């Protein structure tokens, strides 16, 4: 992220059969699988760099990202069960309390006598 | 009291005879083709054709896009510049570019004049044929001007042939 | 003040300016010349320069009315063409991006008249109007500057009527559906030229205008140096 | 590296002294040496005899306090021929040209027979020295008269390195032997022979003044007085060994001067003590060891950069004051000891002399900061730093160099109050020889303890301290001093720590059954204000609680009480300058606004919380296209709004805050633009509609936006939050960008420059704006003071009618550079320090030839790499190639967000751009001419308004200050939302609209924020205009004149000023009141 959170993302999807399908299986030949993984890599990279971690998790909750994937991958091949499987945080920057306070939205004590 | 600073419109806070003097003129006169052309000529008189070429490029952009007449001064100036000091290819590049931005037929007419002034009769005849081919069906002036060119060079029979071609191309 | 007309042929048209408390016989001059053009919509027009601020049609309706009464001439006006005093509409961006919905100086405008009888009547009257300043500046006319447009314009922070917007969006959309639908059919309709040449149109293509713009916008690796007896003969030549 | 090599040489030759002035001086002082040998000897004299001998003479002995009294002066006095010698940099031939002038140090060694072994006790030797100097001056003067040279020589006494215990004679030349043009002054240093006194007795721990407490300062002076030639011999060897000794030395000298470091005493108060000698000694000490394992750090084969670089590394990282000290042998490899003496120490075992005695702890810390600060610059490879390292003086202004400055006026200042004089007392005369030394420690010690972690560095300076006095006087005389105290007053200079500067409560030692020593001093130091309090965590600690004020920092309050309680109850402490800046910031009309600190961003967060509530509503709403995201991009969302948000204060221009709405990608977007937004507007209608039904408590309406040129149909939805906050909603579509890219492609070549400008605003408004807010808000957390100063900076632009042409981002990108690029200064930690730094930059910035490129990053990734750096650099050259004079573009601000560098700085007229530089240049000059004060500041924020060709006064029907949320008021939105316009200021739209009409003729300006700069009622605004040179004069008429003109001849016209004055008047309607032409 632009705030220097290095993350690792894992995206999972599945092939689906068309409405008028008669073939039992819905396998895809490799050159889709290679072109699928490319567009998945592009969109995931574009979103994370173009969003802060606080902004990033904001996208995760509605699962918007899967929908752009679904639209992005619609031409190449119909998919199903598109999901961001797992998210890892490999490295963190120097901690900033001020930013943390903003994300969570000082106090005088009481005389002991 | 208050802060008062003299207005500076020439960035000084940071007749023409030098590189500076024309630039100081261009501070207040960005739309004057005469000032630009005067600083075109000074560079050419200094044998600085390359510094002259980059200049009119600045002039073509600096002048307001609505000042078509001022723009025409530069385009004619470049046609004179390339014709006198350049080669055939660069003149063609300017010539094609000049027609792109401005009324093409006007640009054709000016180059015809430039060739006549520069006594390049052979190129004038060739451009007459091309100009007549593109605009002969609409413009009578090109035929009259072309007829004037041939009659001036004692080619009466060619003029008669050209007049016949004028009738064929032009509307009744 | 003795000046009545400018040498290239623009005639002076003086005006008395409104009295305001902030600004306690200051005048405004416009310049006019008869406009000649073969274009029908530009025909019977009067070229005008140095217009007052926000000079739309109905202003001239007052002034032409004032001139008509003073000089007992019959003159009537349709419209003031090319009144872009802000320079807002100089580029038709709709035409620029696409052909559907749009098949398409400064401080000046073209004033159209009903007939040649009106324009010459006004133009003659406007000469007599010009001569007035030299003799009798008092009898000049006063530019009111106020007509219902200014109230709309001066009221900058006025919300738009949602109901009006909803109707407008619906109409503009629906016409767009008709136009785009017609275009897509046209491209994918098996176009064949008079000499039996069938145009190639790709799937998802929507506009033939798109096709032409693309065309305007837009062996050596397979060759081998060493195959032919002549080639190695060249190689044999350069080898020694 | 090679670029640094050549740059160094250019600096060396530039500052190289001219050899002619050298030959001029050797002509003189060689002859001066002849004069000295003419001086006769003298016999043994008691203090009574020398006093009588000097009683009638104009010359007076510069005896040091305490002056010798008849009882304790039993030792006699005598004079004999000394050993004349030359020392200092001129001895090493390492001097440079100095416009202010340099000094030549001549050493006079006292014959050993003139001393006893125990003359280093109770100033015995020093009093012997003083009379010797006086005897020289007496005979030198008469001989000077004999040789006629007195006509152009002026003689006076002075203290060496501002050392009161070491008076010296100075010779200077006033306007053949006349060396005035040389700009040199011969200093007569009266030193002692080597090893007259046992150095072991003169160690810092030992004492030499009987009263036992140690006497490091006095021990230093006498021992240093006895060790001068020895070091000269030490330096001379090293200079021979390494070829680049001198080159490195001058580099150190130049760096020290720019940072205001001198060899002069620092316990006296002035920042200094570290000069060329100390730099040379350390470098020499590094040239015989330096490491913990006694390994070599610098090699004799090193170049000047390597020698200079190593030293800067050496000081920056190793500590010489608290933990660790260095020992070396001038006469043995230098070894770094882990133990520290709590004071800057450079021990010399050979001479038993600490060279860093003159250093103060406070000065050392700052010195270490600068060395480390420069070192990161030295390691930098992306940007050239030569000029910043060597060609920038940061000592010109204290305020730019120090965050907060407090002037303390001591009482009874023709001698200090009896109580204050009483505090000084016996134990401190032995410790601190002078009260100005003692008092400075007293101010520092109390100040450092009281402030604690709130500050980083503190400097105490006694303003108006002199070091030279006439020969007729024994000691320096200050006007207020009356020979008692050599200063006018003391100024306390601070480098604040933004992280904990504004802490409400100063935490202290935790409670215990038995009061600890730390708790005791805490309670005693704070007295009554000391308090024991509990916190929500349950801890019990001794702490004292402060009160925040919008007008001053907590740093002000603490120092007044602490200094008053401990130093003197009569002390007067005043820093009005910071107060006035605080006031110029708008005071929000929120609860407890005055008590808030300017570092409180509380109002801003509340706007987000309201937005978050609205944010959730939109997402759950069902629309044909799912919402991809809602991005707020407002000024308040990046903590830069000039006026803090206030509920229902809709008169504020920035009240309505922009936000970007993005849907999921779809292929059904219209392919014609005019349909596209009309499709976008259709979406807003759903948002307005269903929001109205489900959430009636939210009110909403639509508006017309024309910021993007020729895109006249983008409609924005205005939402009035029940909290009293407003937002503008606008739809972004992925097709939108390419459609614009479509437009430029097919547009006519002549029209293409126009369209790309439209695209430029498009990306500036929608695409880059998102990145701009995102980066700025994050970095702002690290840069606490950035948010207010940029607001004040914008406030300053508004007063001078400049915001209307300067886009807010450009101001923000302008205001942040002192934070991201503090070099050679530190990061601003004060509103005063930051704002003046912004102005200081703009004055000295050559926009015509120097680009502006920012690393919008937190303090030490996304750092600009060398490839990107040059990539931006060629962009500036290419643009300046087409626009050398800079007419079309003026300010070139670029960054990772804006690599083009033209995004936020296009369309600004050249006259405005020059004003921005012009105003700053006047501003800094005013500061130089007149020190910062209430008058100068009040000038900084007032507009002249005279230079403008015509000036127009406008007044609003009602005062807008209250509705702007400004405390010198609405509580709900009007029932009819048409009524909002009744409480708005239309002038900023008036001027913009009038600008477009008269672009070819007039440049009109007005004040954007009427509530802030519209007087007490916030109801007065002014429209100021400017005529170009062309239409100022008469012109031949033409169709393409495009201006409102008056004929003069049958082919000549002139501008119609009066009708223009009418049209603006009616255009303002009742708003206009008066004209001034």
């Amino acid at each position: 992220t632009s705030d220097d959170y290095v993350l690792r993302i894992f995206a999972i999807a599945f092939t689906r059969k068309q409405a008028n399908q008669v073939k039992r299986h819905s396998y895809a030949q490799s050159s889709h699988i290679r072109a699928i993984r490319k567009v998945i890599s592009e969109i995931l990279t574009k979103e994370v760099q173009g969003s802060t971690l606080a902004q990033l998790t904001s996208k995760l909750i509605p699962e918007v990202i899967n929908k752009e994937i679904e639209n992005a991958t619609k031409d190449i091949f119909p998919l199903q069960n598109i999901h961001v499987r797992k998210v890892k945080l490999l490295k963190q920057p120097k901690f900033d309390v001020g930013a943390l306070m903003a994300l969570h939205g000082e106090e005088k004590g009481k005389k002991v006598t | 009291l208050s802060l008062s600073a003299g207005f500076d419109w020439t960035a000084s806070i940071l007749a023409p005879e030098s590189v500076a003097d024309f630039e100081r003129l261009l501070i207040g006169n960005p739309n004057s083709s005469v000032v630009w052309m005067n600083y075109m000529a000074f560079q050419l008189q200094l044998s600085e054709i390359e510094k002259a070429r980059e200049l009119a490029e600045r002039a073509l952009k600096t002048i307001n896009f609505r000042e078509e007449a001022e723009k025409l001064n530069i385009w004619i100036a470049m046609l004179n510049l390339e014709n006198t000091f350049g080669t055939e290819e660069t003149l063609e590049e300017v010539f094609s570019r000049a027609c792109q931005y401005m009324d093409s037929y006007t640009i054709h007419t000016k180059l015809l004049g430039i060739y006549e002034i520069s006594e390049k009769f052979d190129k004038a005849a060739e451009l007459f044929k091309a100009t007549a081919k593109k605009f002969g069906g609409e413009k009578v002036s090109i035929w009259v001007s072309w007829g004037d060119f041939l009659i001036s060079h004692n080619e009466e029979q060619e003029a008669r042939t050209i007049l016949g071609n004028a009738l064929k191309a032009l509307p009744k | 003040e003795d000046i009545s007309a400018m040498k290239n042929g623009f005639i002076v048209v003086p005006f008395k300016l409104p009295d305001h408390k902030a600004l306690p016989a200051s005048l405004h001059f416009m310049f006019a010349k008869r406009h000649q053009s073969s274009n029908s919509n530009e025909s019977d027009c009067l070229f005008l320069v140095n217009l007052p601020l926000l000079s739309n049609i109905e202003h001239m309706k007052k002034f032409v009315g004032q001139l008509c009464g003073k000089y007992d001439t019959v003159s009537h006006v349709e419209e003031l063409l090319y009144n872009d005093e802000f320079g807002l509409h100089e580029v038709d961006l709709s035409a620029l991006t696409s052909d559907l919905m749009s098949s398409t100086p400064r401080n000046t405008a073209l004033l159209k008249f009903v007939d040649a009888a009106s324009i010459n009547n006004c133009w003659n009257a406007l000469k007599k109007y010009s001569n007035l300043h030299a003799k009798h500046p008092n009898e000049l006319f006063e530019w009111t500057y106020t007509t219902p447009s200014f109230t709309t314009f001066v009221n900058f922070y006025k919300p738009l009527d949602i109901d009006y917007l909803k109707e407008d969006i619906h109409t503009h959309m629906a016409i767009f559906e008709q136009r785009e639908a017609q275009a897509q059919e046209d491209v994918q309709s098996s176009i064949v030229d008079e000499d039996g040449f069938t145009l190639v149109v790709g799937k998802n293509t929507k506009s033939l205008n798109s096709i032409r713009k693309k065309i305007l916008n837009k062996i050596d690796k397979k060759a081998k140096k060493d195959f032919y007896r002549f080639q190695v003969r060249e190689r044999k030549k350069q080898e020694i | 590296s090679n670029i640094f090599k050549l740059q160094i040489d250019e600096l060396l030759e530039q500052v190289k002294l001219k050899q002619k002035h050298v030959l001029k001086v050797e002509k003189f002082l060689h002859k001066l040496y002849d004069i000295l040998q003419e001086i006769p000897d003298w016999e043994e004299k008691s203090l009574a005899e020398v006093d009588s001998f000097f009683k009638n003479k104009i010359v007076s002995v510069p005896f040091v306090d305490p002056k010798p009294i008849p009882q304790n002066t039993n030792y006699k006095f005598n004079y004999k021929k000394p050993d004349i010698s030359l020392i200092g940099s001129f001895a090493l031939k390492a001097g440079i040209y100095q416009p202010n002038g340099s000094s030549i140090d001549t050493l006079l060694t006292m014959p050993k027979e003139l001393f006893e072994k125990k003359d280093f006790l109770n100033f015995r030797c020093l009093h012997k020295r003083s009379v010797y100097l006086a005897y020289l001056t007496h005979h030198l003067l008469i001989l000077l008269k004999k040789d006629k040279l007195d006509s152009f020589l002026q003689l006076e006494y002075s203290y060496f390195d501002n050392d009161p215990l070491l008076p010296i004679l100075r010779i200077s030349c006033s306007k053949d032997y006349n060396f005035y043009k040389t700009r040199f002054s011969i200093n007569l240093l009266i030193g002692f022979p080597y090893k007259v006194f046992e150095p072991k007795k003169l160690l810092p721990n030992r004492n030499c003044i009987r009263i036992l407490p140690a006497t490091p300062l006095y021990n230093f002076s006498v021992l240093s007085s006895s060790t001068h030639e020895n070091y000269l011999k030490y330096l001379y060897k090293t200079k021979k060994q390494t070829e680049s000794f001198v080159e490195a030395t001058v580099l150190g000298r130049l760096w020290l001067q720019q940072r205001g470091f001198s060899s002069n005493m620092s316990h006296s108060g002035s920042l200094g003590g570290f000069g060329t000698f100390e730099f040379t000694i350390l470098m020499a000490a590094l040239l015989n060891g330096g490491g913990i394992n006694s390994n070599k750090i610098l090699l004799h084969g090193f170049s000047s950069y390597q020698l200079f670089k190593g030293v800067i590394k050496y000081l920056a990282t190793m500590d010489l004051c608290h933990d660790g000290h260095l020992q070396f042998h001038s006469n043995p490899a230098s070894k770094y000891i882990d133990e520290g003496f709590q004071t800057p120490t450079l021990f010399d075992k050979s001479t038993k002399v600490n060279i860093l005695t003159k250093m103060t702890v406070s000065s050392y810390q700052i010195l270490k900061e600068y060395a480390g600060e420069t070192l990161r610059m030295l390691n930098n490879v992306v940007q050239d730093q030569f000029s910043n390292i060597f060609l920038t003086n940061i000592s010109r202004f204290d305020n730019l160099k120090y965050d907060l400055c407090y002037d303390v006026q001591l009482p009874l200042g023709n001698n200090l109050e009896t109580s204050l004089a009483a505090t000084f007392g016996s134990m401190e005369r032995v410790k601190f020889i002078t009260l100005e030394n003692f008092l400075a420690h007293k101010i520092t010690n109390v100040a450092r303890y009281a402030l604690g972690d709130r500050i980083k560095y503190i400097q105490i300076e006694m303003v108006g301290q002199k070091s030279d006095f006439p020969i007729t006087k024994r000691k320096v005389y200050s006007n207020t001093g009356g020979n008692h105290f050599n200063f006018d007053f003391v100024r306390v200079k601070l480098i604040v720590n933004p992280s904990e500067c504004d802490k409400l409560v100063t935490k202290g030692p935790a409670h215990s059954e038995t009061m600890s020593t730390e708790a005791a001093v805490f309670k005693n130091f704070w007295g009554i204000k000391s308090s024991l309090r509990r916190f929500k965590d349950g801890s019990i600690t001794h702490c004292c609680v402060w009160s925040t004020s919008s007008s001053e920092p907590i740093i002000s309050s603490i120092v007044n009480f602490a200094l008053q309680k401990h130093v003197s109850k009569k002390a007067q402490i005043s820093n009005e300058t910071i107060k006035k800046f605080h006031n110029f910031l708008p005071l929000p009309n929120l609860p407890s606004s005055a008590k808030t600190s300017v570092l409180n961003l509380s109002s801003f967060f509340n706007l987000k919380k309201s937005f978050d509530d609205l944010y959730k509503i939109i997402f759950q709403m069902k629309l044909p296209l799912s919402v991809k995201s809602i991005l707020p991009v407002g000024s308040a969302f990046r903590y830069t709004s000039l006026c803090q948000p206030v509920p229902f204060a809709y008169s504020d221009p920035d009240f309505f805050q922009d936000v970007i709405l993005e849907f999921e990608t779809s292929p059904k977007w219209p392919d014609e633009i005019t349909s596209l937004e009309k499709a976008k507007t259709a979406f807003l209608l759903k948002i307005q509609e269903e929001l109205s039904a489900n959430s009636s408590t939210y009110r909403s309406f639509f508006s017309r936006d024309e910021s993007i040129p020729y895109n006249l149909e983008i409609v924005t939805l205005n939402i009035l939050t029940p909290e009293g906050y407003g937002f503008k909603f606008r739809v972004l579509t992925e097709r939108d960008e390419i459609l614009y890219l479509r437009a430029i492609a097919n547009a006519r070549n002549e029209l293409k420059p126009e369209l790309e400008a439209t695209f430029l605003k498009f990306t500036a408004k929608y695409l880059a704006s998102v990145r701009h807010t995102r980066t700025l808000e994050n970095i702002s957390h690290s840069y606490q003071f950035y948010s207010p100063v940029v607001r004040l900076f914008k406030r300053w632009l508004d007063t001078h009618l400049l915001l209307g042409h300067i886009t807010d981002e450009l101001a923000e990108l302008i205001a942040i550079k002192p934070f991201v690029d503090p070099a050679p200064y530190f990061i601003p930690g004060s509103l005063e320090n930051g704002f003046l730094k912004v102005l200081k930059f703009i004055s000295q910035w050559n926009w015509k030839d120097d680009p502006l490129i920012l690393d919008l990053v937190k303090p030490e990734s996304e750092r600009l790499t060398l490839a990107q750096y040059k990539g931006i650099q060629m962009n500036f050259t290419n643009l300046r190639n087409s626009d050398p004079n800079g007419t079309h573009l003026q300010f070139f601000v670029a960054s990772k967000n804006d690599p083009s560098g033209i995004l936020y700085s296009s369309g600004i007229p050249l006259p405005i751009a020059t004003r921005l530089t012009a105003l700053a240049k006047v501003a800094v000059n005013l500061l130089q001419t007149h020190g910062l004060n209430q008058q100068t500041i009040n000038l900084l924020f007032t507009p002249g308004l005279k230079d403008y060709d015509f000036v127009v006064d406008l007044r609003t029907p009602i005062g807008l200050k209250s509705s702007c949320g400004i405390l010198s008021a609405p509580s709900n939105f009007p029932e009819n939302l048409n009524d909002l316009s009744e409480k708005m200021d239309p002038t900023y739209q008036l001027v913009k609209y009038l600008n477009l009409k008269y672009k070819n003729s007039l440049i009109l300006s007005s004040r954007k924020y009427i509530g802030v700069n519209g007087g007490e009622k916030g109801d007065k605004n002014v429209i100021t205009g400017l005529i170009k040179p062309l239409f100022k004069g008469a012109h031949k008429f033409r169709v393409n004149l495009d201006c409102n003109v008056k004929p003069v001849d049958d082919e000549n016209v002139i501008l119609n000023k009066e009708a223009i004055f009418h049209e603006i008047a009616a255009f303002g309607n009742d708003m206009v009141i008066n004209f001034e032409t």
